[PDB]
RNA sequence: ACACAUGCUACAAUGGCCGGUACAAAGGGCUGCGAUGCCGUGAGGUGGAGCGAAUCCUUUCAAAGCCGGUCUCAGUUCGGAUCGGGGUCUGCAACUCGACCCCGUGAAGUCGGAGUCGCUAGUAAUCGCAGAUCAGCAACGCUGCGGUGAAUACGUUCCCG
């Protein structure tokens, strides 16, 4: 690395929401980042629910009734 | 009051004055703010520095802050967009969404009536 | 707010119908509504002004009229 | 700490799974992930000299090192381009910065790929390499919202010692990288 | 997607939002207007005192304006077209095809150039009305039609008859 022509470095405490946190290095200077995505694969929900969102002749049938 | 970057109305019911924002609707609005305990009477002029608090702290557990779904809907669509599902190459080409119409109506997807 | 039109022209027929148990095609101009689950389990002849396209019917069917599953047009693209 | 938590958790638990999963009959001869490169892409140039410092910037505080710029190799007709002219930047990372950028990002960045609904297990090379494409820009906490002028997308690669596209995917699998089938 | 027309909605501080709030001028009802109250956020629904009527019904019956809270001069909280969906309405029939409330997406338009047009006394604007024509609604254009309330005036030289 070089003298000072990159950001400064510091610990950092990642809190998330439903209470998870992890501990890295980072450029922000505050120290504490609050994120909304625990360690958790809320994308693993998302595409649960989305690939049955999908649909169209289900649909069609639905609204037919006859 | 201020709120963390979006604008909301000043003496409009709270359901309408959260569902201003494009990304909320009013069944959500209501639904958010009944667990929060924001009733749908009191105003946002009339607010404590601690409902907004709340309420903040509240968009994080089920639905996302403002920011949050910003950083939620848009790459949600840029996911299932090609390779993925139909509704990607549907909603990816400025196509009907649940099949709408394409040339008679439905002029509001496909642009302004140009003066053609 | 489930009370919309009722049919009677083929509320009558399915009636009919069911007094018998029978599975057959329903030949009558209705294009209006098969709001009722009276009409499940039986088929209609649907009367769109030019022809009709038979389908099939069952239960989990419910919230559509009888003729807005296509229009008198065609969507083919070219 | 002395090595990052995704090292730590890397050098055993993915080391002895794949080497279960697939025996190489030889120590060392485990896929591990050799360098980590972000490609901010540029290409309206000819009519804006600030956009070029702006996508910079940009990837500074997202990659703690200084980006190199990339100039034209050649001038093109079509493309409005010159010789010798600022089209593109990049930073490579690697060790203890390649796995804390990497595990920032699986932690962070990808669930802030807005609403990550996963990823497509296609994009490997012929030897086991991975590359991923961010649209807009910034999907990190460190550039501010209202920071954000406009939308710099860019790509990120990670190459690994690889010999086959399995092992990498197979890499990739015991990470925190989701895959969708 | 258009050349055009008696020509709504609007373009905002002489404007908008919601909760509350007074007067009157003042048609019609036998296969119809339709109240206290219960059902709804809304088109509406089971029901029906009253009614050939200065009564009851459009409710004891609106608003501009009026005393309070606010946006602080902007494609916005004014503006609602279009769209997906709950649908309501009268109709045997609301799909190519009517009217309406509501959940959401939220467009031209920042008072419009050459030009053209109404208007001297309760006249043209700034808030209002509908019966029959329909069983059903385009009805915001019509046939009848209340209220508050100013501006100006040298003369027929000038365009038109
Ligand atoms: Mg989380
Ligand atoms: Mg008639």
């Amino acid at each position: 690395m070089k003298t000072g022509i990159h950001p400064e470095y510091v610990d950092t405490t990642v809190q998330c929401g439903c209470g998870h946190s992890f501990t890295t290095r980072s450029t922000k200077q505050s120290g504490t980042i609050v994120v909304e995505v625990c360690s958790q694969c809320h994308p693993f929900y998302t595409g649960k629910q989305k690939i049955l969102d999908s649909g169209g002749r289900v649909a069609r049938f639905e609204k037919r009734y006859g | 009051a201020r709120l963390v970057g979006v604008d909301l109305p000043r003496d409009k019911r709270m359901e309408i004055a959260l569902t201003y924002i494009y990304g909320i609707g009013r069944t959500r609005s209501n639904e958010i703010l009944a667990a929060t305990g924001i009733d749908k009477n009191m105003r946002t002029k009339d607010l404590t520095d601690d409902q907004v608090t709340v309420l903040r702290d509240y968009i994080e557990g089920n639905l996302k802050v403002e920011g949050d779904l910003r950083r939620e809907v848009q790459a949600d669509i840029r996911r299932k967009i090609e390779i993925g599902c139909y509704q990607g190459l549907r909603h990816r080409r400025g196509l009907p969404v649940r099949g709408q119409r394409t040339k008679t109506n439905a002029r509001t997807r496909k642009g302004p009536k140009r003066t053609i | 707010k489930k009370g919309p039109f009722v049919d009677d022209h083929l509320l009558k027929k399915v009636d009919v119908q069911n007094e018998k148990n029978t599975k057959q095609v329903i030949k009558t101009w209705s294009r209006r509504s098969t709001i009722i689950p009276d009409f499940i389990g039986h088929t209609f002849a649907v009367h769109d002004g030019r022809k009709h396209v038979p389908v099939f019917v069952t239960e989990a069917m419910v919230g559509h009229k009888l003729g807005e599953f296509a229009p008198t047009r065609t969507f083919k693209g070219h | 700490k002395a090595l990052p938590r995704l090292k730590q958790r890397y050098r055993e638990e993915i080391r002895e799974a794949l080497q279960q999963e697939f025996n190489y009959a030889n120590v060392m001869q485990i896929p591990g992930v050799v360098k980590v490169v972000v490609n901010m892409g540029v290409g309206d140039a000819a009519r804006d000299a600030k956009l070029i410092n702006g996508a910079i910037n940009d990837l500074a505080l997202i990659t703690g090192q200084k980006p190199e710029v990339r100039r034209a190799r050649k001038s093109i007709a079509q493309f409005k381009l010159r010789e010798g002219m600022p089209i593109g930047a990049r930073v490579t990372l690697r060790g203890d910065r390649m796995w804390e950028f990497l595990d920032r990002l699986i932690s962070i960045a990808l669930p802030r790929i807005r609403d990550f609904r996963g990823l497509s297990p296609k994009q490997f090379d012929g030897t086991g390499n991975y590359t991923f494409g961010l649209n807009e820009q910034s999907m990190f906490h460190e550039i501010d919202v209202d920071s954000i002028d406009r939308p710099r997308g860019m790509d990120i690669t990670v190459v690994t010692t690889a010999t086959n596209d399995a092992e990498g995917r197979a890499l990739l699998r015991a990470l925190g990288f989701p895959f969708k089938e």
